[PDB]
């Protein structure tokens, strides 16, 4: 195996600038250096076959040069749709390698989080369990910070966070915060707070509700 | 131009899966074919290759032994088969087809690729909850509601709301897995004018149990 | 695009092999289709620079050929090589040069 | 000198 | 007998550019004049030293005969394409041989004048220079156009007159290149394989022309074994070689012969290490 580094792992521009990533191999593979692109769902697609070649229907925007054992893969003023995954892949001799890949984000403007929660529906306390939910809408950056309070107090066991993927239009995140609890533990409670910590404010969205 | 690969699999640890890859759209012996695993973080590693040709086959040695790949012509469908499975093979297979007549190696054309889950856990329909607001706290012009999927295996589950009518506003948080079953949940937002005046109803969709589950909120 | 013949190599010299004596190296390449075709003439793994090739020409079955050829001065310690690739073999075939055979 | 086609195609 | 042969390739790369074409002139195995689309620019060029003596005129022409063919040929690409329902994305190659063997007198012993698409048989002139045989559907199409045309008489006239006339020439100028006689230098290596056996290897290096025997005669004659036989390669020098291998025990080396059988040697050699 000849191995194959990818630099940098995510990067952040906004629409209309350089995007420059540098690929290096281990040993000497020539000019045999393939560029893919993968947006979310779908399966990579080549850009830059072997040698510099641009592959055919490809916008003249991408571009590739180097040769031997550094290689750069550049895209100048990039636009929106460009934003997705990018992996190198040396084709000299077998194995074939790849990268670790460049997760290319669009760099927008700063956008304050949309904050909403949720109380445990009536058939999930029948059932036995009880979830609390957040919900934080259309935000950037992806940095941001939850913080749980059960009665005033700090819940920090049994939160689950689970972000999206960058927008294809808004360019926003969003995030789910899942609180997990038992009937009986959730009913000896009834003040329930949800709050958010984010760049676009420098006090904190409190988001609450009472059982009753 | 076209590939096409089977459906998403799940099997128990130690046992064996076939997974196919249908060409069309060009003379299939003409060209290799690849496969190529994605992982969830360390991602694409190259499997190995056949020449549907002359069943000539190439083998990546960390897979050696592992992935058995074979082409029938007839039909022009290649078949990959892994045997005594871990937890560490779970992920997406691509089969990728080389590019042809030149003395090159790289691969031109992926196919949708396929999901395999290996883990012992069996089949489980999933738990639908509604999350509607706080009873009280309303105020903004909009409003957002909630579809929580709790308690399933494997994945993926499909949400829609109102029959893909309302894709405006609605977001599709990731699964995570819990106690060993998948939860995931969806938002929507709509303005305060329609709901609760309009119903809203999110609908769950879960093929490998063959459930689906209307719920509307409130 | 069609058919697949799988190249056949042959890795010699002109004058028998003499130590310290300047010489040339030859890959021969035969009975290969498409003619596409990539050949690498390599001295202890290394990719030797000024590499000469013959004109393309195929033989009475259609089957293509070609000569690689470089200089080389062969010592007891040098290893000398040829690297192919083609579109009918799943990896770049390797012959090394034996000075008996 | 060699063959010439002749302009006469396939 | 001698012959005047002239091999064509036409490949195409789609995406690219136009089609890479070339031509090769050989006068028996040897090259001497090569055309190439993929040059500074395309012209006929010398391979060998007696045929620089042509003058420029010649090479004017064989370039314009040269380029009409690669008109010719992207033609005929392109309709093959439409002939066999295939896609334009997909590289194919068109290979075309023609040339004139013709006896030590100079009657003509045979003529050649036959197409190939894909590296298969498509239409071939046959023997009597008058009729043509065709693969498939596609070249029974080619056939009957080219039986309407009448293009036979006009390939047999190029392949009974200019052809020979210009092997004359070619001969009777590069005589001291063409018609000489290199006599093979021969030798047997020895070598232990990891068993009791040995391989015993016979060489012939430095001959011309191609045309060689290399057999092993036992402790009588008869082959009798997989005997190990390249085929006759050039050495890239003009001259060419071959070997013959076989596997013998121990001790029976004083009871094994090689003979070299070529035309220019007065006696056959007779060898053994």
């Amino acid at each position: 195996s000849t191995t194959v580094t990818q630099s940098p792992a995510s990067l952040s521009v906004a629409t209309g600038e350089k995007v420059t990533i540098r690929c290096i191999t281990s040993t000497d593979i020539d000019d045999n250096m393939n560029w893919y692109q993968q947006k979310p769902g779908e399966p990579p697609k080549l850009l830059i076959s072997e040698g510099n070649t641009l592959r055919p229907g490809v916008p003249s925007r991408f571009s590739s040069s180097g040769f031997g054992t550094d290689f750069v893969f550049t895209i100048e003023n990039t636009l929106s749709e460009d934003f997705a995954d990018y992996y190198c892949l040396q084709s000299d001799d077998m194995p074939l390698t790849f990268g670790a890949g460049t997760k290319l984000e669009l760099k927008r403007a700063d956008a304050a989080p949309t904050v909403s929660i949720f109380p445990p529906s009536s058939e999930q306390l029948t059932s036995g369990g009880a979830s609390v939910v957040c919900f934080l809408n259309n935000f950037y950056p992806k940095d941001i910070n939850v913080k749980w309070k059960i009665d005033g107090s700090e819940r920090q066991n049994g939160v689950l966070n689970s972000w999206t993927d960058q927008d294809s239009k808004d360019s926003t995140y969003s995030m789910s915060s899942t609180l997990t609890l038992t009937k009986d533990e959730y009913e000896r409670h009834n003040s329930y707070t949800c709050e958010a910590t984010h760049k676009t404010s420098t006090s904190p969205i409190v988001k609450s509700f009472n059982r009753n | 131009v076209q590939l096409q690969q089977s459906g998403p699999v799940l099997v128990k640890p130690g046992a064996s899966v076939k997974m196919s890859c249908k060409a069309s759209g060009y003379t299939f012996t003409d060209h290799y074919m690849n496969w190529v695993k994605q992982s969830p973080g360390k991602s694409l590693e190259w499997i190995g290759g056949i020449n549907p040709y002359n069943g000539g086959i190439s083998y990546n040695q960390k897979f050696k032994g592992m992935a058995t790949l074979t082409a029938d012509k007839s039909s022009s469908t290649a078949y990959m088969e892994l045997n005594s499975l871990t937890s560490e093979d779970s992920a997406v297979y691509y089969c990728v087809r080389r590019i042809g007549y030149y003395p090159s190696y790289f691969f031109d054309y992926w196919g949708q690729g396929t999901t395999l889950t290996v883990s012992s856990a069996k089949t489980t329909p999933p738990s639908v909850y509604p999350l509607a607001p706080v009873c009280g706290d309303t105020t903004g012009s909009s409003v957002t509601l909630g579809c929580l999927v709790k308690g399933y295996f494997p994945e993926p589950v499909t949400l829609t709301w109102n029959s893909g009518s309302l894709s405006s506003g609605v977001h599709t948080f990731p699964a995570v897995l819990q106690s060993d079953l998948y939860t995931l949940s969806s938002s929507v937002t709509v303005t305060s004018s329609t709901w609760p005046s309009q119903s809203i109803t999110c609908n769950v969709a879960h093929p490998a149990s063959s459930t689906k589950v209307d719920k509307k909120i409130e | 695009y069609a058919i697949q013949k799988t190249p056949q190599i042959q890795v010699y010299s002109r004058h028998p092999p003499e130590n310290g004596k300047p010489n040339i190296l030859n890959c021969y390449v035969t009975q290969f289709h498409p003619p596409h075709i990539e050949i690498q003439m390599l001295k202890n793994g290394k990719k030797i620079p000024k590499v000469e090739m013959s004109d393309m020409s195929f033989s009475k079955d259609w089957s293509f050929y070609i000569l690689a050829h470089t200089e080389f001065t062969p010592t007891e310690t040098d290893t000398y090589a040829c690297r192919v690739k083609h579109a009918s073999m799943a990896e770049p075939k390797t012959v090394y040069w034996d000075r008996d055979m | 000198r060699g063959p010439g086609r002749a302009f006469v195609t396939i | 007998s001698h012959s005047l042969r002239y091999f064509v390739t036409a490949v195409s790369r789609p995406g690219f550019g136009e089609p890479r074409y070339m031509e090769v002139g050989y006068v028996d195995n040897t090259e001497f004049v090569r055309f190439d689309s993929d040059a500074e620019n395309p012209r006929y060029e010398p391979r060998a030293r007696w045929i620089e003596q042509e003058g420029p005129e010649y090479w004017e022409r064989e370039t314009r005969r040269a380029k009409g063919n690669e008109q010719s040929f992207r033609v005929d690409l392109r309709t093959a394409l439409r002939y066999y329902n295939q896609s334009a994305g997909g590289s194919h190659t068109l290979q075309w041989m023609a040339g004139c063997d013709v006896e030590s007198d100079g009657r003509l012993l045979r003529g050649y004048w036959q197409f190939a698409y894909d590296g298969c048989d498509y239409i071939a002139l046959n023997e009597d220079l008058k009729t043509w045989t065709a693969a498939d559907m596609a070249a029974q199409i080619t056939r009957r156009k080219w039986e309407q045309a009448g293009a036979a008489e006009r390939d047999r006239a190029y392949l009974e007159g200019e052809c020979v006339e210009w092997l004359r020439r070619y001969l009777k100028n590069g005589n001291a290149t063409l018609l000489r006689t290199d006599p093979p230098k021969a030798h047997v290596t020895h070598h232990r394989r990891p068993e009791g056996d040995v391989t015993l290897r016979c060489w012939a290096l430095g001959f011309y022309p191609a045309d060689i025997t290399l057999t092993w005669q036992l402790n009588g004659e008869e082959l009798t074994q997989e005997m190990e036989l390249v085929e006759t390669r050039p050495a890239g020098d003009g001259t060419f070689q071959k070997w013959a291998s076989v596997v013998v025990p121990l001790g029976k080396e004083q009871k094994y012969t090689c003979h070299v059988e070529h035309e220019g040697l007065p006696e056959p050699l007779t060898l053994r290490w």
